[PDB]
């Protein structure tokens, strides 16, 4: 309880601003005029593009 | 508007001419019929919910 510890605190904001830090997700060629479950920087959902 | 009419016990009023009037009366009958889908309102493109 008296030995030194190194503390790192990370703070981020989600899904309300343009983003520059993402995880390891491989992209996919996009298609239009069909309803598909999409993913735009973590924004999921199904709809017609 | 006031009329201040008086009472006479031996005098009667009798009309001497007549007219024909046309009046309008509008009544509602029906209202719009609406169907509500339970899902696609509480849910939609979401099989988890
Ligand atoms: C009743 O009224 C009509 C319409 O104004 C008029 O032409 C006619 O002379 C009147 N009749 C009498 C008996 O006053």
């Amino acid at each position: 309880g008296f030995q030194p510890y190194r503390v790192v605190v990370l703070s981020f904001e989600l899904l309300n601003a343009p983003a520059t830090v993402c995880g390891p997700k491989q992209s996919t060629e996009l298609v239009k005029n069909k309803c598909v479950n999409f993913n735009f920087n973590g924004l999921t959902g199904t709809g017609v593009l | 508007d006031n009329q201040d009419i008086v009472y006479s016990n031996n005098t009667i009023a009798i009309p001497m001419n007549f007219s024909i009037s046309v009046t309008t009366e509008v009544l509602p009958v029906s209202m719009t019929k609406t169907s509500v889908d339970c899902n696609m309102y509480i849910c939609g493109d979401s099989t988890e919910c």
